[PDB]
RNA sequence: CCGGGCACUCUAACGGGACUGCCCGCGAAAGCGGGAGGAAGGAGGGGACGACGUCUGGUCAGCAUGGCCCUUACGGCCUGGGCGACACACGUGCUACAAUGCCCACUACAAAGCGAUGCCACCCGGCAACGGGGAGCUAAUCGCAAAAAGGUGGGCCCAGUUCGGAUUGGGGUCUGCAACCCGACCCCAUGAAGCCGGAAUCGCUAGUAAUCGCGGAUCAGCCAUGCCGCGGUGAAUACG
């Protein structure tokens, strides 16, 4: 969930970037 | 715990900033803090003017710094010297070289602040609380002054106990916008303690 | 092709000062496309209303930068004659470029 | 999972004092307040007294003590 | 707001990040708002005094 | 509503059959204010409920809610030191009100894997009588009724 | 030739322009259905023509900025009544009963101090 | 089939199955699975033996997995606690090693909850 | 996007508008019920605004301040540690326990705000955090920026799992003199409890509840799931 960190939506709730989810 | 300040309630209508200029985010703290040193510096100087407000312009390195004052007979001095003074203890504080201006108040009695200074300086000479209240309050009403109140704090008389001295006349509307009402406020220092005191002047309404 | 900017806390001023410069470059000038409001660039500061706890009282603060826009039209010479310094306003700041 | 970065840090107090010692031998002990101060392999097989807030205590280091910081060899809180 | 910790303005903090504000008018140290250089508390004074230029009551 | 009356809402029609009673069924299906899933939930229901019952499924629902609708229930109240479960009427809108709300639930306790299915299967399960709705139904009436001596608390 | 209306609903506004035709609406360039579709309340935005009767009299062009779709679909659904009324006025006796022309005043209620939504507290224990 | 120690996964999909491979998490599972040139979405009871053979080889050796990891990572604990480091300690007591609180919460750590008088 | 133009949208100053003013009924009147016209009626919605006083309420640790007390220390500088301790108990919250769901891909609509020792388009390296280079922006003109839920397609098939991401091992990035005590972020491995919660108990009456993202103050960095705001979708029920 919002708790993953390896996760679109983990990153998105914890509001960073990276592997999971990128800049485009 | 209740009544915001009434100066601060009508800051839009009915009242305007005593510091009155614009500048960026960059600007704004210094311009502020240099305005705060000059009431400071003012409000420990010219006291025994009785002044009831000190109004701040600025352009671009240049400050008006209008003084109302109750007597400028004090501010002026002897053939105007005390002025010069003041300008130079001025520029020694802010180096941006500015002037400055007196105006008289008229009827010392209708601007809250004097009124609450003149109760203080009753109060520090051990006048009686009560009568001093009533006294002010009527002296503020016999003059125009569709309204008028004045509040002492605790420690009346030296009490050990803490008490509030009430006494006020005429219409006193707090929570009318348009009312228009002059607020002031003077501490007293005395050997038991500090007594709060605060003055409410209503003058007409619209 | 002179732009102008108008900053002010007080849109009363703006707008009289404004208005002003309008009337000054008309006659002297172009027909002054006159001023465009801009958006107003807002500042809030929420403040605990008391010294020590009591986390729910607040009472916050707003501090509102309004703009104004003028750019004449025909940047005649005869225009910075009634331009250049005439005005009342303390608190409205001007911003010249070319 | 712990990280730095390149240009790694060691307190010069004792980086200096450590190869001072070294040059002409083994000596005794040390008294060290930075904590902070990684520990490196020309440090193994001395003895270093580490501030914990309270006192100094004498910790040996080995070869398999390096890159840690001191303070972790030093606990600060006394429990049960 | 004790009267060393006003040391707080130094030109040689030792350390950048050794700085910290503080209240320009009370010391205050926390709770200080950068755009005015005071403390809430000085803040809500000053508002309601009407000695901060441009600054009102909101309300939406 | 200690004061007024508390008028009721009134619903905006169904944008397919143009009945209000669906709208409300799509509401009580609706979870989390998502509309449009839950409009999707019950479409794809209806359209579920054909080529197994050969009518119109807008008949099926309504006659389900029909039979989902309770004529009496029972209440609480504290008499002389006691507290009673006393039987009585029930108002036309908290018969639908409870219809619907029994239907979502009991389709939502039902096996089938996806909503629509489940929606479906309810709804023709108690439009022909049987199914936990209907059980509910069953079971408040047969409550009320079962405290018939109490009947004179009715207040 | 042409009827223009506005409409507005919580915090979106649509363009309308009623020109005669064939009855195919185009939003923001795109095809009604292309901007719709997925969402089910979307042909209440055209609700207004079914009432009058007009539907493939007029085609539509639309553009719309401000809020969600939804909110979209109803300022559509506003300002068609309004090109409609600019249209025919008589049509206005017809529209009123159903209120298309009624702006929706219901906006998002602002957030307050010392709670958490604007409304909703928060909770306590007092043991 | 069995893939890089005892363990087998069947009857679903090729990645989702290594993810039952204890070194092998979903996103080495998909590395795998792409440089052994497999088809992710393919059941495990329809892998060809080529492709298992493929797979095995790759997963075994690349990456140090099952029982060779679990060892080395209490040889890792093992050898924090005996430099005698802060961190050993904290293993050592059972508690939070990577410095949360522990006046409430880190039940995970502590297991089940003991209760005394107040 | 260029010419071109203020009609519309918007922007922000001023102004109009609604008063039980008009119709029916009841009423002595105030007013009440309903209807018309209207964007809106009967206080249209939401803020600011909180009487005389009560709690010897809170705060001398924001400031001021009477008294009392310390004045080679009850003052002052610095390094380090502590405010982060953990058998335990409570409050407030976050994430969940899944299919009205989770994951991946493509794709669509917002408001309010911040930005020059700043925001950082775009190019290269890197799986990524990020690093190098570098345009624009004193900002309705550039950037933060992606809104998310939503839609389309595909995968999962009811299992503690493609639910849930605690815990732990390892390798890193950045801020900062410095991340051991004690930062955040990335990547690999690990993959816990948790299957809707006892007695008890909380909020909310409409764009509300519920749910979804977004911004900002403080700030080098950040333990922010806190707070103060913004918009998206959008209920149930009120006999009494
Ligand atoms: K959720
Ligand atoms: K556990
Ligand atoms: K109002
Ligand atoms: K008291
Ligand atoms: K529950
Ligand atoms: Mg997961
Ligand atoms: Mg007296
Ligand atoms: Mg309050
Ligand atoms: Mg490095
Ligand atoms: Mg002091
Ligand atoms: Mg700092
Ligand atoms: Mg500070
Ligand atoms: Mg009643
Ligand atoms: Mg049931
Ligand atoms: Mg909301
Ligand atoms: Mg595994
Ligand atoms: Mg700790
Ligand atoms: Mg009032
Ligand atoms: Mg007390
Ligand atoms: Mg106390
Ligand atoms: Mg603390
Ligand atoms: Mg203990
Ligand atoms: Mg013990
Ligand atoms: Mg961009
Ligand atoms: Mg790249
Ligand atoms: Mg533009
Ligand atoms: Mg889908
Ligand atoms: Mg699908
Ligand atoms: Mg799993
Ligand atoms: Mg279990
Ligand atoms: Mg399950
Ligand atoms: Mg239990
Ligand atoms: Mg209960
Ligand atoms: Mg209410
Ligand atoms: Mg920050
Ligand atoms: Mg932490
Ligand atoms: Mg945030
Ligand atoms: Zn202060």
């Amino acid at each position: 969930g919002k708790g993953d960190r390896r996760t679109r939506r983990g990153k998105i709730w914890r509001g960073t970037y990276g592997k999971y989810r990128p800049r485009k | 715990g209740n009544k915001i300040h009434p100066i601060g309630f009508r800051l839009g209508i009915t009242r305007d900033w005593e510091s009155r200029w614009y500048a960026g985010k960059k600007q704004y703290r210094h311009l502020l803090l240099e305005d705060q040193r000059i009431r400071g510096l003012l409000e420990k100087e010219l006291y025994s003017a009785g002044l009831a407000r000190v109004d701040i312009e600025r352009a671009a390195d240049n400050v008006a710094v209008t003084v109302h004052v109750a007597k400028p007979g004090v501010v002026i001095g002897r053939g105007g010297e005390r002025i010069r003074v003041l300008r130079e203890e001025l520029a020694k504080l802010t180096g941006k070289n500015v002037a400055l201006n007196v105006q008289e108040v008229q009827n010392p009695n209708l601007s809250a602040p004097l009124v609450a200074q003149r109760v203080a300086e009753q109060i520090e000479r051990r006048f009686a609380v009560r009568r001093a209240i009533k006294q002010a309050v009527q002296r503020v009403m016999e003059s125009g002054a569709k309204g008028a109140k004045v509040i002492v704090s605790g420690r009346i008389g030296g009490a050990e106990q803490a008490r509030t001295e009430w006494a006020a006349q005429g219409r006193v509307p707090l929570h009318t916008l348009r009312a228009n009402i002059d607020y002031g406020f003077a501490l007293a220092r005395t050997t038991y303690g500090v007594l709060g005191v605060k003055a409410y002047i209503f003058l007409g309404e619209v | 092709k002179i732009r102008i900017k108008l900053r002010g806390f007080d849109h009363k001023t703006l707008d009289a000062s404004a208005q002003k410069i309008v009337e000054a470059a008309r006659r002297s000038g172009a027909q002054v496309s006159g001023p465009i409001p801009l958006p107003t660039r807002v500042r809030r500061f929420t403040v605990i209303r008391g010294p020590f706890k009591h986390k729910d009282s607040r009472e916050h603060f707003e501090l509102r930068t309004h703009n104004r826009l003028v750019d004449i039209i025909n940047p005649n010479r005869k225009t910075i004659e009634q331009l250049m310094t005439l005005d009342l306003p303390t608190g409205v700041e001007i911003e010249i470029k070319t | 999972p712990r990280s730095l970065k390149k240009g790694v840090f060691v307190d010069d107090h004792l980086l200096e004092k450590v190869l001072e010692l070294n040059a002409k031998g083994e000596k005794r002990l040390i008294k060290t307040w930075s904590r902070r101060s990684t520990i490196v392999p020309e440090m193994v097989g001395h003895t270093i007294a580490v501030y914990n807030g309270k006192q100094h205590v004498p910790v040996y280091i080995t070869e398999n003590m390096v890159g840690h910081k001191l303070g972790e060899f030093a606990p600060t809180r006394t429990y049960r | 707001a004790r009267k060393a910790l006003i040391e707080k303005a130094k030109r040689t903090p030792k350390f950048k990040v050794r700085a910290y504000t503080r209240c320009v008018r009370c010391g205050r140290a926390r709770s200080v708002y950068r755009f005015f250089g005071l403390c809430r508390i000085c803040l809500r004074e000053l508002a309601h005094k009407g000695q901060l230029p441009g600054v009102r009551k909101a309300s939406w | 509503a200690r004061r007024r009356r508390a008028e009721v809402r009134q619903l905006q029609p169904d944008l397919v059959y143009g009945d209000v009673l669906v709208t409300a069924f799509i509401n009580k299906i609706m979870r989390d204010g998502k509309k449009n899933l839950a409009a999707r939930i019950f479409y794809d229901a209806c359209k579920i409920i054909q080529e197994k019952t050969g009518q119109e499924p807008l008949k099926v629902f309504k006659q389900a809610v029909e039979n989902v609708k309770p004529r009496m229930e029972v209440r609480s109240r504290r008499v002389g030191g006691a507290n009673y479960q006393v039987p009585m009427e029930v108002s036309p809108r908290r018969q639908q009100s409870l219809a619907l709300r029994w239907l979502v639930q009991a389709a939502n306790q039902r096996p089938e894997r996806r909503a629509a299915v489940r929606i479906a299967h309810e709804l023709m399960d108690a439009a022909e009588g049987k199914g936990g709705a209907v059980k509910k139904k069953e079971d408040v009436e047969r409550m009320a009724e079962a405290n018939r001596a109490y009947a004179h608390y009715r207040w | 030739e042409q009827y223009y209306g506005t409409g507005r609903r919580k915090e979106a506004v649509a363009r309308v322009f009623l020109r005669p035709g064939n009855g195919k609406v185009t939003v923001n360039g795109q095809d009604f259905n292309e901007y719709f579709q997925g969402l089910v309340r979307a042909v209440a935005a055209l609700e207004p023509l079914r009432a009058v009767d007009a539907l493939g009299h007029f085609d539509a062009y639309i553009t719309v900025r401000g809020g969600g779709k939804s909110g979209q679909i109803d300022a559509i659904k506003l300002g068609i009544a309004r090109a409609l009324v600019q249209y025919n006025p008589d049509y206005r006796a017809k529209l009123k009963p159903l209120g298309f022309l009624t702006r929706d005043a219901r906006v998002v209620e602002r957030k307050k101090y010392g709670k958490h939504k604007a409304r909703r507290a928060p909770q306590y224990s007092k043991r | 089939a069995r893939i890089a120690g005892v363990e087998i996964p069947r009857n679903k999909r090729v990645d989702v199955a290594l993810t039952y491979i204890y070194g092998i998490g979903k996103a080495r599972a998909k590395e795998a699975l792409e440089k052994t040139g497999i088809n992710p979405a393919t059941r495990v009871k329809d892998l060809t033996e080529a492709e298992v053979v493929r797979l095995r080889e790759y997963v075994e050796n690349t990456w140090k997995l099952e029982g060779e990891l679990r060892a080395e990572v209490a040889a890792n604990i093992k050898r924090l606690m005996d430099i005698g480091c802060y961190r050993g300690l904290r293993h050592r007591r059972g508690l939070p090693v990577r410095g949360q609180r522990t006046r409430t919460n880190a039940r995970t750590r502590k297991g089940p909850r003991k209760t005394v008088a107040g």
